[PDB]
């Protein structure tokens, strides 16, 4: 058995992971009392990746919920699927970080992190050989800006040895939300280098993009983009828990993928999204899965690929298929667009075959790729960084804190030497 | 007195092994419980005093998801319940993982069970390993085997049935590594390495059956048919009789060159072999053409310097005397100038069984050729050309030092291959 | 029918010419003054 | 050892040209 | 599966021998209860309670294991089939016990209430700075 | 066969031992009138450890009640299960010591401890083999800190070669009930040192931290408090009264968690304690018992055991369980946490099993923790008894019945040398 | 004519015998009244029952076992099970209290009010014996009366009994798994006894029959139970030839002659072949050679030491049910051939067969499965010394400190036992090793 621990971190972490166990729910055939309904009986020898035993037959999702205040808790606790969580893995508090990274990560958020991470060990100890975690959180707040990078640099010392996997939604170019989030952003983007695996980079604009042009949805809100999230979230997953043709963990994923300890960020996608007056006009196959996957306007991140290069792409497939169009198509797209490819890689492809396809769904894929083009969503990030810093725009509410000032100074240095590091591995021959 | 224990490693070895093992339940009297419904089983199934039979094999891997399907599903009776050995993690497409890391605590467990398969041998013939080199522990597991193996028996054959990466497609980025890390340690400790390929079994199943769209169960259904007219002549009588101690004789000039290939050549449907006489001179010609053969090399190119020929059927040695002679004349095909022979035969009266539901037709004709080529040097060069393309930068050797290796390694097992890929020139000219 | 029958050992094997030891298997045919003792082939 | 196969048994590390 | 008409003696049927599988045993979740169901009562032993364990169930489980499984020979058969009688007893308003009753009960509460009487987990103590408990 | 005469003094001491006596009675299946109304052969199978044959049918406990104010006796003799006792077992003065150690020592306890030792001399003698003696009392009040310790001081040297164990409540670090508690518990200590072979320490707000975190429980009286106490009491002598497949008796215990003879003051635990509304996301099984057993937020006392290293523990296991699992819990317990076990003793566990569970439970299990974590008490008290003593706060109260300053000075310096060969094996 | 007299002393040895002998109440036809409804058996001469059974005057039968513990929690439960009255009232002595894991109480204070009544009954015990072939004591080393009272009851025993041949099954502490803090020195002061006033002592680790049942049985989560019930085949076992008949019986003289080659050197070690449950029997058989090589595997072994480190002394093996003597010598013939089991110089031919026709007893409600084999291979290796040295570690640990040793020292124990006892056992460490040197050369150059 191989289990991921979710942790759930502030307003966004939670309302993806509500919609993300809802959805690991929908395929398990879980309902909300928390037993067993399944039409099949593949859906249960591997429920224990996701699902804690409890007395009674009664499964419990394996999620600690962070948050530092008790606006969002209540909501998500008074849901249709707030019944299954363990009462005592609501952890929050009372005062909040208020959109300031400081005060997540320094002052208010230490407070929190010492029963999170009572949590966390309760709940790692009782797994019998645990694969990893999985964190969920967005870089332009303030507790899972600050707590949550808090939690991934403190549960990384103590276990060293596990996949760590982040779903952070890193702040979008063109709509806004919060004024200071450049700070955070920066200020998180500089420490998840050290402590992370596996970092899928995600803009709320882009599944705008997507809800818009793609599925033709015209008034989406928080919950279109959150399964949006979510189909990809449990699409990387898949192979544990169905068997497959050819089967791959986070873990294979991650050595396939990653060339270097200091790029591991990658865009996600999903392959078959069409609108309801187009569901059944279709025919799904592979090469109109394929074709999507790799087209600019399906990546769940606003930087598109033809502005770099693809240093690694990985392509995990569901659903009963075979391996002829599932290759052919690949070394299609690995020949045709050749610019796109870094020549001192030859074969840039990663495949998985699983055949248990989503409900409803005769074959669905999930693409997850590495590229070079991530270069310009953080040097504008910086750019935007360094209009607000030059002033001392909004300082007083970090300096406030005991945060020396030089900080800012090392994470746009960092910052830098990313951009750099990823630019000189573009045109190397 | 004749027996075969066979080791099937990885999920490439598993999902040859179950085509394999109903193909040898077929070919037999065992039923799918191991149940009767006349001593041709006793190479590959064993006794008990109660009317059931074992298979002499171990399922060997490393993640649960692919031997966990075996004991559940028709075939789940046949098998004894420890002799599918199963591991918690894998080794996540690492060679460094399941050589050093994983392998190592897995590897007592299995020896212990091919003691006990040994125990029950008088005769062992010898060993027949199933694995493949892209993978993980198919490349770091099926050595380290193989390696405390030639330790642990000393002499005896141990035949290799390795999925070679492809030329054109792959299903992994890092594949090179492993597949130059294994053949610095499959030459020393492999007696025979019968070398296949994907996609030209992709370009069989297009052409010469009617398949398109084909699974990875239609390409295991031949590797069982061909490794199934290796092992004929031992559990059936015939014209003349060939070993497996018959074969390197007379395949392996040198130790260094033991890297031959096979063909099938009345691989035909049953539409087809309804219109097509398959008598011997029409399928002799279809061994030696080169766009019939299972590895992506092209014969053309290169010399023969060995043929072995195992017949099935009704076949008189007139015709194929009066064929190989055909076969000599025409100078499409050459051989080097230091054999001047260059033909090993053997003929076996049972003809090759048929599976239901196969794609192979009721055929009484059917011969499996053995062959090594100085033209199975380009896939030595072309797999040289990537990893000395891939180890200029570096791109992947931190998910190899990090889990129990060196820098030093590829380096040495890169010369090595250096020396047998120039090995070929000096021995085809 | 799967359910056949469970025959009780005793019946259908009795009436037959000879005495058929069981020991050794030999059959002894005995006419009027005239004997041809038989075994097992 | 320098560049070519010198007079003299030894193992042939042809790549490092020694 | 000790359900057959055609292997009914006396009037009860039974499970025949060629009808056993052995990998039954080792299939922990393909024979498990799903959610069973409450009684809206006082705990006890009791008659609407399905899966109630009496002290005469352990004493017939014993007695049943040293019976030899209930064997019903028959003729020109050693042992035929597995006589119905030993597994009367594992064969059967009310609700259902898994509905949580946490929705029903107080709101969670923050850490710092939780942390009235004795401080656990505080940044400026000592047990912060020290290795932890797993 | 193996008896307990069970003492209690003062007020803490008749409140405890009325649940303790009740949880007891149910366990055994005795009914309020005395007589016997359960339903197994095991409940009647070794009754006698805390109960005596008498005429009707019926068992009396062994209790021994003491009070120098019969003030706390008129509640329990009330209650539900006051009929019990017998009416000779009540030893009472008329004037109550007004949280004085001096008038329970010296002034008040001296006219009444003869009534109590000939009571116990009776209890004791009526055994056919007496294990060992049991007294409940509080380190903060002027009775039980003062008659229990003079009872025990009486009662060793009559009965030397016996079991002493003391479930003494010891002050609470945060808010206190008596003003002058740190003389008390200093000089009770001091008796308690030298007196006593097993000491179970118990904080009134751990349990408060248990009654409000972990049972969730709004309201809580003293009744939960005392059914805590009263629980983790009977745990310890679960092997004498039932069977089991390996048993432990309090000896056993004595021998195994004390290995100076100075250091016997252990920090009690009740493993299966789960909220009403967490009751069903959980279930009861030895690996989440056993973690619960070693958990900070289930010790009785209030000092974590992370400020010190674990020297002994106990764990005494109830139900029916495989004593695999447990022989395995019980050394990855260990295995994990190397830092805070003393690695001079290669196994710091002691396992016993029984075999009848708690009415209503599948499991349960009693953690007895010997850590050099209390030591950390003893500073507390012994800091705020220098504060008190260095301007002679309160001590006209206790030098106008006839005291020596030299006392407190010496109740001082043994709880001073006792901290510092606690500190000795910290390292 | 061939009586053996069984003693269990502590809970260990009494939960022992509340299996091994419903095993022997099952292998011979006896109810648990006492009674045997026929008098043939299926593969003895109608006395076969004498070795552990005696006749009454009322047509009962009674064991020759003496049930002895210093507390009565689990002697009451043998007064009041199953088998009540199939034990004479006497026959199951009970103490006070209990010496509560340590030596001392029952060496010294508690043992000696009670070791006149187990001796009288020991010797009413053996005033019927006729042809006494010998005693099988049953204790534990990790207790108080396991260790201390069996120490003097084997003192007295052997001053009273003279040259009597005495056999010890003891149960030994494990590497890694404990149920008691004190365990070591208990276990560290028994050694004079067993190395002393003894015969041959068997050795036995809870946590090696843990593995054996977790892994071979597909039993997880076992009990003492499940332990009990192997420790009870292999008694069975080692004693099958004094009842039931065979084609080479082996008595319990034979045992020490091809076993023992010192005096000081009696500690073999047990392992029993065929343990699979019938699950796992359904697939394979169980050919002699099958059973024979999975006897030498280090993972079937009874104690957690690896025999391939040490080299072999001597080596007895135990037969039965379908067993023909060709089978065996084919088996043997085998294992001389391979290199793993290497054997010590002065001992050319180092084995001893025995061969009985009678198959094993299952037991209602087992875990092993009805077998037509078993082997119990009981040999004496130079492996058995890496358990002294995990032990003295832990009693130089405890000692260096002088840590529980104020329980011992005012129970009338004099403090010096620790250090001679420790002294004991460097000398056994070293003449241990020293019947292991090759006497040969060392080549050269
Ligand atoms: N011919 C054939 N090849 C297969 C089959 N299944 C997997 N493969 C090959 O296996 C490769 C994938 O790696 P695996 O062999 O599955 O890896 P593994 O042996 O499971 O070891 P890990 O990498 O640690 O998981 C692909 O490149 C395929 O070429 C099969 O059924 N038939
Ligand atoms: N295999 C096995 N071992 C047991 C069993 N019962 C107890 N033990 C072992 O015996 C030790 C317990 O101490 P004991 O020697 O039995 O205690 P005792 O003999 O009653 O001596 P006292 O307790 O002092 O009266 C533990 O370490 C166990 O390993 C049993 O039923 N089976
Ligand atoms: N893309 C996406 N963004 C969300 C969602 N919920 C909140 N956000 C974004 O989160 C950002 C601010 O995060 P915030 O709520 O302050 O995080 P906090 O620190 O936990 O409070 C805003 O830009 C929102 O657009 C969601 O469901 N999807
Ligand atoms: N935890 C707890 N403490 C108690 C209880 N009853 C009394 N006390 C304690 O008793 C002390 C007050 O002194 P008290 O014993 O009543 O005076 P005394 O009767 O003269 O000895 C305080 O420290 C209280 O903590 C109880 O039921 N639980
Ligand atoms: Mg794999
Ligand atoms: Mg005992």
């Amino acid at each position: 058995m191989r289990e991921i621990v979710h942790l759930q971190a502030g307003q966004c972490g939670n309302q993806i992971g509500a919609k993300f166990w809802e959805v690991i729910s929908d395929e398990h055939g879980i309902d909300p009392t928390g037993t067993y309904h399944g039409d099949s009986d593949l859906q249960l020898e591997r429920i224990n990746v996701y699902y804690n035993e409890a007395t009674g037959g009664k499964y419990v999702p394996r999620a600690v919920l962070v948050d530092l205040e008790p606006g969002t808790m209540d909501s998500v606790r008074s849901g249709p699927f707030g019944q299954i969580f363990r009462p005592d893995n609501f952890v929050f508090g009372q005062s909040g970080a208020g959109n300031n990274w400081a005060k997540g990560h320094y002052t208010e958020g230490a407070e929190l992190v010492d029963s999170v991470l009572d949590v966390v060990r309760k709940e790692a100890e009782s797994c019998d050989c645990l694969q990893g975690f999985q964190l969920t959180h967005s870089l332009g707040g303030g507790t899972g800006s600050g707590m949550g990078t808090l939690l991934i640099s403190k549960i990384r010392e103590e276990y060293p040895d596990r996949i760590m996997n982040t779903f952070s939604v890193v702040p979008s170019p063109k709509v806004s939300d919060t004024v200071v989030e450049p700070y955070n952003a920066t200020l998180s983007v500089h420490q998840l280098v050290e402590n992370t695996d596996e970092t899928y980079c995600i803009d709320n604009e882009a599944l705008y993009d997507i809800c818009f042009r793609t599925l033709k949805l015209t008034t989406p809100t928080y919950g279109d983009l959150n399964h949006l999230v979510s189909a990809t979230m449990s699409g990387v997953t898949t192979c544990l828990r169905f068997p497959g043709q050819l089967n791959a963990d986070l873990r294979k994923l991650a050595v396939n993928m990653v060339p270097f300890p200091r790029l591991h960020f990658f865009m996600p996608g999903f392959a078959p999204l069409t609108s309801r007056g187009s569901q059944q006009y279709r025919a799904l196959t592979v090469p109109e899965l394929t074709q999507q996957m790799f087209d600019a306007k399906n990546m769940m991140a606003a930087c598109d690929p033809r502005h770099g290069r693809y240093l690694t792409v990985a392509a995990v497939f569901r659903g009963r298929m075979s391996m002829k169009e599932v290759d052919e198509q690949m070394l299609n797209v690995q020949n045709k667009n050749s610019s796109y490819f870094v020549e001192w890689i030859p074969n840039n492809v990663k495949t998985a075959v699983c055949d248990i396809p989503p409900r409803g769904l005769k074959m669905s894929a999930t693409f997850i790729g590495n590229s070079t083009a991530i270069q310009e969503l953080f040097k504008r990030i910086s750019e935007q960084f360094t209009a607000m810093f030059r002033r001392k725009a909004f300082l007083h509410w970090y300096t406030g804190e005991g945060m020396d000032e030089m900080e800012f100074t090392e994470a746009e240095s960092n910052m830098n030497d990313l951009v750099s590091e990823y630019q000189q591995y573009q045109d190397a021959t | 007195m004749r027996e075969c224990i066979s080791i099937h490693v990885g999920q490439a070895g598993v999902q040859i092994g179950n085509a394999c093992w109903e193909l040898y339940c077929l070919e037999h009297g065992i039923q799918p419980d191991g149940q009767m419904p006349d001593d041709s089983f006793n190479t590959f199934f064993s006794e008990t005093g109660a009317g059931k039979h074992v298979p002499r094999a171990v399922f060997v891997d490393l993640e649960p998801t692919v031997v966990d399907e075996v004991r559940t599903g028709t075939y789940r009776q046949l098998f004894h319940p420890e002799q599918l050995i199963t591991g918690k993690e894998d080794a996540a497409n690492n060679y460094a993982r399941g050589h050093y890391t994983i392998g190592k605590e897995i590897v007592d467990l299995v020896l212990d069970r091919i003691r006990k398969l040994a125990d029950l041998c008088t005769g062992l013939q010898g060993f027949l390993i199933f694995h493949s080199f892209g993978g993980g522990t198919g490349s770091g597991f099926a050595s380290l085997l193989m390696e405390r193996l030639s330790v642990d028996y000393g002499k005896k054959s141990k035949l290799e049935f390795a999925i070679y990466p492809a030329p054109q497609v792959s299903t992994a980025v890092v594949e090179p590594y492993n597949s130059i890390l294994t053949t610095h340690t499959t030459l020393e400790h492999s007696d025979c390495a019968f070398m296949v390929d994907n996609e030209a079994i992709y370009d069989i199943c297009r052409r010469n059956l009617d398949i398109e769209r084909p699974t990875y169960t239609n390409l295991n259904r031949l590797i069982g048919q061909i490794v199934s007219s290796i092992t004929a002549s031992l559990r059936f009588d015939g014209a003349l009789n060939v070993d497996l101690t018959e074969f390197q004789t007379n395949l392996v000039p040198y130790p260094r060159i033991h890297f031959p290939l096979a063909t099938y050549a009345p691989v035909i449907s049953a539409e087809k072999a309804y219109h097509e006489q398959l008598s011997v001179a029409e399928i002799t010609n279809a061994c030696f053409e080169p766009a019939n053969q299972m590895v992506k090399c092209d014969p053309r190119h290169g010399k023969y310097m060995a043929c072995c020929m195992l017949y099935r059927g009704d076949v008189v040695p007139k015709d194929v005397n009066a064929a190989i002679a055909t076969i000599k004349t025409k100078r499409t095909i050459q051989f080097v100038d230091w054999c001047p022979t260059g033909f090993k035969v053997g003929i076996n009266y049972q003809p090759p069984t048929v599976v239901p539901g196969g794609d192979l037709a009721k055929v009484q004709r059917a011969v499996c050729m053995l062959s090594n080529t100085t033209a199975i040097a380009e896939a030595w060069a072309r797999l040289d050309h990537k990893l000395d393309l891939m180890y200029a930068k570096r791109a992947f050797v931190h998910w190899y030092v990090g889990e129990g290796m060196e820098e030093g390694e590829f380096s040495e097992a890169r010369e090595d291959l250096a020396a047998l890929e120039k090995d070929y020139e000096e021995v085809g000219v | 029918t799967p359910r056949c029958g469970c025959v009780d050992p005793l019946p259908g094997r009795l009436p037959f010419q000879g005495y058929e030891s069981a020991c050794s298997g030999r059959h002894y045919c005995l006419r009027g003054m005239d004997y041809c003792v038989s075994g097992p082939p | 050892t320098m560049e070519k196969p010198p007079p003299g048994e030894g193992v042939t590390l042809w790549k490092s040209k020694m | 599966d000790f359900d057959n008409a055609y292997f009914t003696l006396l009037g009860v049927p039974n499970k025949p021998l060629q009808c056993l599988d052995i990998t039954e045993t080792g299939q922990r979740l393909r024979n498990r209860y799903h959610e069973g169901k409450l009684a809206p009562i006082a705990p006890g032993i009791n008659r609407v309670d399905w899966p109630c364990f009496t002290r005469a169930i352990e004493d017939w489980s014993r007695f049943v294991s040293s019976a030899g499984e209930f064997k019903l020979p028959c003729a020109s058969k050693k042992v035929e089939s597995f006589s119905g009688y030993a597994v009367r007893y594992l064969k059967p308003f009310c609700l259902n016990q898994n509905p949580s009753l946490d929705r029903y009960g107080q709101k969670p509460l923050p850490f710092d209430s939780l942390n009235a009487f004795r401080r656990f987990g505080s940044n400026y103590s000592r047990v912060n700075y020290l290795t932890p408990w797993h």
